């Protein structure tokens, strides 16, 4: 299916706060307009938005691991 | 054979300390900017030329 | 010493900086685009970061992306090399304030020297000779412009003070088109360098491009290496350099080196820079200063034994100059012939895939490039695909070694300017040494019936 | 000046001689076999001559064929290089009488110096220190042999005086096998070098291979260049050289250079030669002289700026030495790591076809080889496929540059000894500088349970 | 067919003497044991002998032009 990729380079996270809930969950489907993860750069936490609706097939990333441009983060079927 | 080399991940954690008050964001375009530069440009995002808030004084 | 720096460039200079870093024991950070994911230096680096898509504006001119990459990897300095962000004063200011170290001049000196009129004014303030001219951007009065031109002597040239890269300058032959030429040059400067400032300077017809490389740590120390000579220029861009230059006796060499050192001391310069000049009957005319590692840097290392990038990395680390004026020895001669993937005649870039590659090798041959078998040349950046040097004992030996290397050198699959290099080498005036800057254009000729 | 010479060799040294000839303006004559019809230097030559089938005996050791090729092409001199007919005194005599010029020592000196016992006797006559020993081939009396061995001190070694190439010599540990070892060494010398003369010499356990390159025109002029050091030997054959050597202060350098120059003057030497030695606690022991261009010649050019092949071509042309004793300056350090197509561990040659080749390049890297993409390595000659140098400012810089180049260097399709080179570079004792000759063998180790 | 090749390298000739007749002629067939040309080396004129009988198809060499090992001289069918 479609896999979301971070358009920027920086620290990766899943909870917008140090102690909070992740934006999305594996399994349960997500829609076109939704925030899925945070790719922080220069201490400015920006949001990552998908573009297609579907079931969350799997999550290919882990919290705290930096990623870059064109990096497949989460696959959506 | 460095010609065929895979890309390993960057170091998972390194202590980097950029000063906090030297970067902003423009939701209109998304280009991160230098705060002092923007303040010297009469609060105009130089990339997309989208005006922002300015103190009355 | 800088524990880990960032190669804020791509290609040949990136590979050269990577080799120098691995020599000095400094770790490596590779920043690249999505098209240049198989660069030689990228593959020969520990940490590779992709900071944009194919276009230059989104990937390599993306200062926020470079600073983000330098933050995530933990570097404490960044090397720009030449091109891209080499002379971006604002880039230097941001890197200084972002918490890292800029390998190069302080942003204040970048602002003072990059702008050509300010640089000329500062050089005159320091006593360095300069071309007589307007000494200031002219207005819309044609009478004032022609009066100044008659004062300095026709012909005259309009050059963008914030200009560079062999463009943004127009030569004026007479007053019948002076105003229109100035206006269109200002428009071109606006479209290229984001500055409308254009000035008038005396135009010469028989110059000899002479430039002197200098070093300074900004702590009262200023040393000058040997000279250079790029008489073979095409479209005001260099194709064949050589160092030291013919006719420049050591008396004149020391005489101008002392002045350049005094200028660096007065300006408080830091990093690696070169003071360009114009040579004629013993007169030098400063026109510009390149506050970066110049592309034709090898023709000074091989004739002095001093590695320029090592000098820059030591100076940026705060160490004082380890080499004194008497400890610099000029021993030899050199020639350099750039290799570009353009069309030999029409000068159209010819990107694609390289099929067969083979380095020259041999005594005195030093082949600086990143191309390899199967390397696909991207149609997105400059057309340079490698530098080539042949250090000899005299000029004739260097020319002979260059001829042999060019015979040995083989690049197949894309168009290359090797044929023009061979023709230049075969020229008698070129082998004699001391041709004028336009010599190449005279050999170019013109249209035919 | 020699108008046109003949490259009486093949491969890397052939290409190097070809480049030097094209530099000096001397035309080229290429003599090759039928298997080596796609050699780099053969293709880069004006005149190519095939003088035999694949085997060495029929093609390159065919002195009549070489002289015929030199007659048909009109040459007036021949360069043998190293190997093959480098030290064949009869070859020199025939070339001298055939009407051409032999680039090298006179055949009389070749006879006097190639035979090891005569060379040692002549060196002692000239005052150069030599290893105490038999000073003459011993007979069939075991009592005399053991008496001489006790006089000089056990252990002892038997070496073929007409021997060479890392073979034809056996080390003796005790008298329980002395006679049998001497007889079998004599048999091996008969089978290899067509001479039964074998002698006894004192055997050392902790030597340091030190050799000095020298030049002389045979007209009362004798100059010595810097030293060398090949401590990393395998099977008595060199794999990693370096020059100058650690610990050899300039006092000792001048002291031994003056003696070597006096020896060259007394012998009336001509051409390029090197006086090998053995170093221990300040004592030098001459063991052999190589009256040819030694393979590890580059590590002396780059630290002095003097091209050895140019010196040989000028001396053979009759010109006097253009460089004096004070005009030789030692400036730097060097490392060289040969590349061979053998098996990395079992040392079995692995000929075939090369698929991917890529030179290192960079500041101070000088890659001497003829291999290229698609070049089929012939299973008919020596396993060397290239030399590699990395000239630095000190030993550590040279080692770092060599490591970087070896990382860059890529040879695929056949087995290469690059891995062993990397392991040698990574060794701490090797990076320290000053290891013993057997160090490599100690690092080799032995069998396992 | 079969082509004779000189086993040595040197000056090539067709007449054994400066003024004489060539050993063989184009056209008219030749036998196994016969001399066809001279390949002189070091002023010692040596002879070249074929090995198969047949008609002389053509001569691929010219007098006075040096040749080398494995050089096809004359083709015999
Ligand atoms: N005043 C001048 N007179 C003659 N030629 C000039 C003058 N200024 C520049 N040029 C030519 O243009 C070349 C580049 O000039 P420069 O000011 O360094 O521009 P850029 O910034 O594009 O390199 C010079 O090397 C010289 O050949
Ligand atoms: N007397 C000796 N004692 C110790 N080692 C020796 C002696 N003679 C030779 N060797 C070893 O063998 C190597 C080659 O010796 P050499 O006489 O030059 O033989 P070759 O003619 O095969 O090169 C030397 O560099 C040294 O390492
Ligand atoms: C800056 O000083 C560190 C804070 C960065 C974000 C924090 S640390 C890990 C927590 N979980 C998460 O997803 N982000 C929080
Ligand atoms: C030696 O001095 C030259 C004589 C070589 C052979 C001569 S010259 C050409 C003549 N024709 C021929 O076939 N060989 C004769
Ligand atoms: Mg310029
Ligand atoms: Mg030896
Ligand atoms: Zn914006």
């Amino acid at each position: 299916g479609h896999i979301v990729r971070s358009p920027m380079v920086g620290t990766f996270y899943r909870t917008p706060s140090p102690d909070a809930k992740a934006f999305i969950e594996v399994g349960q489907k997500v829609n076109v307009g939704d925030t899925l993860c945070i790719v922080e750069a220069m201490k400015m936490m920006n949001q990552i938005e998908a573009d297609k609706s579907g079931t969350v097939k799997a999550i290919l990333v882990e919290s705290g691991q930096p990623v870059e441009f064109d990096e497949p983060l989460v696959v959506i079927e | 054979s460095w010609i065929e080399r895979i890309k390993s991940n960057i170091t998972p954690t390194r202590k980097a300390s950029i000063p906090e008050g030297v970067w902003t964001k423009c939701d209109s375009c998304g280009q991160v900017l230098y705060r002092a530069e923007l303040e010297r440009n009469l609060e105009v995002c130089p990339k997309c030329d989208h005006h922002m808030r300015m103190t009355a004084r | 010493m800088l524990d880990k720096i960032v190669i804020a460039n791509r290609g040949e200079i990136a590979l050269r900086i990577l080799r120098a870093c691995k020599e000095l024991g400094i770790k490596t950070v590779a920043v690249h685009s999505s098209a240049d994911r198989d660069l030689k230096h990228v593959l020969l680096a520990d940490e590779t970061v992709c900071i944009g898509p194919a276009p230059s504006v989104k990937s390599y001119l993306n200062i926020p992306a470079i600073i983000s990459a330098a933050e995530i990897t933990g570097a404490v300095a960044i090397h720009p090399g030449y091109g891209f962000l080499s002379e971006n004063a604002n880039f230097a200011e941001q890197v200084e304030r972002s918490g890292f170290i800029f390998i190069g001049p302080k942003a204040e000196t970048i602002r003072l020297m990059g702008d050509k009129v300010s640089a000329i004014a500062a050089m005159k303030k320091a006593g360095v000779p300069c071309v007589p001219g307007s000494d200031g951007p002219l207005g819309d009065d044609m009478d004032k412009n022609r009066a100044i031109a008659k004062r300095i002597g026709y012909p005259v040239i309009i050059k963008a003070s914030g200009g560079g890269g062999g463009r943004g300058m127009r030569v004026v032959r007479g007053d019948a088109e002076l105003a229109q030429s100035i206006s269109m040059t200002r428009a071109e400067a606006k479209a290229a360098f984001s500055n409308d400032m254009v000035y008038m300077e005396k135009y010469l017809e028989n110059p000899r491009h002479v430039e002197i490389q200098v070093l300074a740590d900004g702590q009262g120390n200023a040393i000058y290496l040997a000279e250079r000579d790029c008489s073979m220029q095409r479209r005001h861009q260099k194709v064949v350099e050589e160092a030291p230059a013919p006719g420049i006796t050591p008396e004149l060499r020391r005489y101008i080196g002392e002045r350049c050192a005094k200028a660096c001391v007065d300006i408080g310069y830091r990093g690696a820079g070169t003071f360009e000049f114009l040579f004629e009957n013993g007169e030098f005319y400063f026109i510009e200063m390149n506050t970066r590692i110049q592309v034709e840097h090898p023709v000074t290392e091989m004739i002095t034994g001093v590695d320029l990038i090592k000098e820059q990395l030591r100076i940026a680390a705060g160490q004082p100059l380890s080499i004194k004026q008497e400890e610099v020895h000029v021993r030899g001669h050199a020639v350099e012939c750039r290799i570009n993937a353009e069309d030999p005649n029409t000068f159209l870039p010819s990107p694609g895939k390289i099929t067969r590659f083979h380095a020259p090798g041999g005594f005195g041959v030093r082949w600086e490039s990143h191309i390899y078998a199967g390397y696909t040349v991207p149609p997105y950046y400059d057309s340079m695909i490698g530098k080539l040097i042949c250090y000899g004992e005299n000029r004739d030996v260097a020319i002979a070694r260059m001829k042999n290397a060019l015979q040995e050198l083989i690049i197949d699959g894309i168009k290359t300017n090797v044929d023009l290099q061979i023709r230049i080498m075969n020229d008698e005036n070129f082998q004699h040494g001391g041709t004028n800057i336009h010599y190449l254009e005279k050999k170019l000729g013109l249209q035919e019936k």
